[PDB]
């Protein structure tokens, strides 16, 4: 069954949008490292909460989000490539 | 004469039904703002700082006292900030609701007036 | 009819985005227009995702202005596709009619 | 006119003042983003091999001069487009490469 | 014959299930990791100024002590509160195990429905 398109197109588009979101998260990290890099007050959000305390503590979830995105998304990129190769 | 008009009346009916779905969209868009107005009264009643049980995404509840009315916040645009101040949290988000309701009038008045011709087309279709 | 349908699809997918951007723009216009004069009660920052950074009004104005220019250019693109569709509607539709006629 | 003449415009970047050129035929230009660099070989992969050729190709800029110099160079002739930085590098090296030519005349 | 129409109807009425299920999946995820990542450590450590939802459009500043109390609702009438360790234990099944059946009843169901 030539089911590849129905199983790879959505994965490709969602991997693309997740890569764009990771790139934008990296941009946000860079921005907080130069724009409003004030130590004293910085609203930073973990899920549904701001804490305007983290300046260097921001990386504690910046790296978390970075890896939890990139590792999962390139693993699933390998998964969609596997879906491609199993048919061809 | 009549047969071709009756045949194209099906397409006329389908576009009218699309615009009727649009006005049903109109009835379903007021919600967010109407419970915003309903939630107005919470702001002034809790301006000393008060314990709240609030949803986290939709399905979670966690106790927590609200404070800092001087930076109550609304999201807008591509990621811009609306830091509502204290006096605003008491009284001035009433006018903010007035302007959101103004957009709500862009929805109901300014679209029902042009759907008057939709209902006129319904009445004319009898001919 | 191939070309007419292709241009219709182009019209549709351009106009959907144009209409959604109009729907968001009708709100952002006002929000920003009082925001530019109500300073103190609200102050401009960027909520670029789950973080906040102090932001200045001018780059937001440039952003919304280039939104406006982009969407106007897209409107002329869509309307050019509209003339393309109406032009094909004669001959690309007579393609089948002339072969059925003779 | 005598000799072999090209109808392009080369000017000064590859100088018109050179002697005893090493005439070659080379069908790959700098616009071809050719993979054969000192760096990694050709791969089809995006997990960790997205654009390493863009970093590798910076070696070609200097290799296109130094390899021929090691073989022995007084000039060089190339029949394909060359990117700017190698263009002034050849200008400083003394190489007369032509942007395009009638490729049927390679013989 | 009717094969095409019934095939399309099944595809539509199962794609709606796909959309709905991966509609509730993201927020239950959020319920898990938001708490387990931020609160479970920092709130259990010390009280901080916070942001909580006043509505889905009104967002209000807040502060929380080490309350460590959480509440779950599945309907408009039945409530139960929990600690900050067993609550995620009961929530984590509702997605980690739920995805395996619901999505297999989606991916494998699509694989069968391409022939069913």
């Amino acid at each position: 069954f030539a089911r590849n398109t129905s199983r790879i197109t959505e994965l490709k588009e969602e991997i693309e949008v997740k890569k764009k979101q990771l790139q934008n998260l990296e941009d946000a990290c860079d921005d907080i490292m130069l724009a409003d890099d004030d130590c004293l007050m910085i609203p930073y959000q973990i899920g549904d909460v701001f804490i305007s305390h983290s300046q260097e503590e921001t990386q504690e979830m910046l790296e978390e989000a970075k890896k939890n995105l990139q590792e999962e998304i390139d693993a699933l990129e390998s998964r969609v490539e596997s879906i491609q190769r199993v048919l061809a | 004469n009549l047969p071709q008009l009756e045949m194209l009346k099906n397409q006329l009916d389908q576009e009218v039904e699309f615009l009727s779905t649009s006005i049903a969209q109109l009835k379903v868009v007021q919600t967010k703002y109407v419970e915003a107005k309903d939630c107005l009264n919470v702001l002034n009643k809790s301006n000393e700082g008060k314990e709240l049980l609030v949803p986290l995404t939709s399905s979670m509840y966690v106790p927590g006292k609200l404070h800092d009315v001087e930076h109550v916040l609304i999201d807008v645009g591509t990621g811009y900030y609306v830091e509502k101040t204290a006096e605003d949290a008491k009284d001035f988000f009433k006018r903010k609701i007035d302007f959101l309701t103004k957009q709500m009038e862009k929805i109901q008045p300014a679209l029902q007036e042009k759907h008057a011709m939709k209902q006129a087309v319904m009445e004319m279709m009898s001919q | 009819v191939e070309k007419y349908q292709q241009l219709q699809k182009d019209l549709s997918k351009s106009m959907s985005g144009r209409q959604k951007l109009e729907a968001q723009l009708t709100e952002n216009n006002i929000v920003k227009e009082e925001l530019a004069l109500l300073d103190g009660s609200n102050v401009v920052f960027k909520l670029l995702g789950p973080v906040l950074v102090k932001q200045e009004l001018g780059e937001a104005r440039a952003t919304v202005g280039k939104r406006l220019d982009y969407i106007t250019a897209e409107i002329k693109r869509y309307e050019s596709q509209l003339r393309d569709l109406e032009r094909q509607s004669e001959q690309q539709r007579e393609t089948l009619a002339q072969l059925q006629q003779e | 006119d005598e000799g072999f003449l090209l109808d392009k415009k080369i000017g000064v970047n590859q100088p018109k003042r050179i002697e005893n050129a090493k005439i070659l035929i080379a069908n790959t230009g700098m616009d071809t983003d050719k993979i054969k660099i000192f760096g990694s070989r050709v791969r089809v992969d995006s997990t960790a091999k997205v654009a390493e050729i863009e970093h590798a190709e910076k070696e070609k800029m200097k290799e296109k001069v130094e390899r021929i110099l090691k073989h022995g160079i007084n000039c060089f002739i190339n029949r394909q487009l060359i990117y700017n930085y190698p263009e002034q590098l050849f200008g400083a090296a003394g190489v007369m490469a032509i942007e395009h030519a009638d490729f049927a005349g390679v013989e | 014959d009717e094969q095409y129409q019934k095939y399309k109807f099944m595809e539509l009425n199962l794609a709606q299930k796909k959309r709905r299920l991966k509609g509730q999946i993201p927020e239950i995820k959020q319920t898990l990791e938001i708490l387990k990542y931020m609160q479970k450590k920092k709130e259990s450590t010390n009280s901080m100024e916070t942001r909580f939802l006043l509505a889905d459009n009104l967002y209000c500043k807040a502060s929380v002590p080490p309350t460590d109390k959480v509440c779950l609702w599945l309907g408009a009438n039945v409530m139960l509160e929990y600690d900050i360790d067993e609550a995620q234990a009961l929530l984590e099944k509702n997605l980690s195990t739920a995805t395996k059946n619901l999505d297999s009843l989606e991916e494998d169901l699509d694989f069968l429905r391409d022939q069913f």
